[PDB]
């Protein structure tokens, strides 16, 4: 899930 | 620490929290396409949604949510988010909107999408109201605070209804400092927050919208807007 | 004119006054419940439910000024936000129920007897809780039902507006008053304008989605709604 | 339309 990614990073 | 910020203090954070203007790549010497537009301003969009996280990050009291709050939010409030930015940047364009410095669109060119014209009609309408209004920056930043933290608070928080609760302090701080009286303050304020629900009816009919050329196929979406779209549930007929 | 001219707390009675009543279903409890049933029973009521909002809507200060053209756009645009706030209201003190109407009193669990309603359910459960959390009063609530009612139409509506803005005004005023005599401090009182306000942005995604829901249900054709409901319906697409 | 007749009336 690339917002998860987006959110984390 | 958001909770603890006087009012000055969270009107800069916020400013300075501003997501820059994005631009498009649209070529001014080539002709538009239902197709074409929608490639434009989905391109778009899906740029900007790299930079509207970043700025929910810098939100003070948004960090502080569980990351699964802050995907929620998002989730929730990226269309009126993307929105209510459309409507503040068309403000001093009056009849056309202004989706990039080299993107602005008339009331005509909506046409050139099927179901487009109508949610562009409640978009132009709506920063016709801003100006109308007299909304400032400072205001703006506000709002827009406030419907990433609302929009999804009750499809779950104390938190976000304490740090909700600041911005609103915040609102007044500047209107008593703009100088309005102690009703016109009250009044602003209602006529603010009532625009909010606008924002969100067009949002439902943007995202509706969005599903629509999905389904239709007019133009493959990114990986990022599918993930966005999904977390809402729609059909097309 | 007449609408600008009541005191706060004539404006309170006279809402108050002007509140509808409550239908009962004409539900056979010894009956079980499928997907036709339900539908079948839940858009009966609010089908003569809608005549006395309609009748309800008559007697809310400046409305019946307003043109016939415009005061039929603010009702399509707003009916089920109506129906909605109303039934959140009269469930506020039913934890986990949903009250349609005296006799119909529907726990979350019921609501997957009709496809895709679950949803809607949790969101008006939400509500609910939240007006609950937040201890809403009568005299509000009155106050927020008749904000809907001029505030959901009127961003896609010639100064006929100027007027709806000036009895939106007038209505917060009531609101704050409301406060103000609850012992509300003055920062206390902008917090709870601003909560009660934002919840009508929940209010009008319940209603977007709700509508959604009724149409699909329509197109399935599971069961047919009333000749009211079918246009109040279509006016939305 | 059903709304205008009862609105009128
Ligand atoms: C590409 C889109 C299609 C349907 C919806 C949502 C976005 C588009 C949009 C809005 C703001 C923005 O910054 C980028 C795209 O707005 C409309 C056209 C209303
Ligand atoms: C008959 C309906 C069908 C779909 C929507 C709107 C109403 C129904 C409703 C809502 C409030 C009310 O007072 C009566 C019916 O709620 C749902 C099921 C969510």
């Amino acid at each position: 899930k690339i917002l998860h990614r987006l959110l984390q990073d | 620490l958001a909770l603890s910020l006087t009012a000055d203090q969270m009107v800069s954070a916020l400013l300075d929290a501003e997501p820059p203007i994005l631009y498009s790549e649209y070529d001014p010497t080539r002709p538009f396409s239902e197709a074409s537009m929608m490639g434009l301003l989905t391109n778009l969009a899906d740029r900007e949604l790299v930079h509207m996280i970043n700025w929910a990050k810098r939100v003070p009291g948004f960090v502080d949510l569980t990351l699964h709050d802050q995907v929620h939010l998002l989730e929730c409030a990226w269309l009126e988010i993307l929105m209510i930015g459309l409507v503040w940047r068309s403000m001093e364009h009056p009849g056309k909107l202004l989706f990039a410095p080299n993107l602005l669109l008339d009331r005509n060119q909506g046409k050139c999408v099927e179901g487009m014209v109508e949610i562009f009609d409640m978009l132009l309408a709506t920063s016709s109201r801003f100006r109308m209004m007299n909304l400032q920056g400072e205001e703006f930043v506000c709002l827009k605070s406030i419907i990433l933290l609302n929009s999804g608070v009750y499809t779950f928080k104390d938190h976000i209804h304490r740090v909700l609760d600041k911005i609103t302090d915040t609102l007044i701080h500047l209107m008593a400092k703009a100088g309005l009286t102690l009703q016109q303050q009250h009044q602003r304020l209602a006529q603010l927050l009532l625009i909010l629900s606008h924002i969100r009816h067009m949002s439902n009919k943007g995202m509706e919208h969005l599903y629509s050329m999905k389904c239709k196929n007019v133009v493959p979406l990114s990986d990022l807007l599918l993930e966005m779209l999904d977390a809402h549930r729609l059909h097309a007929p």
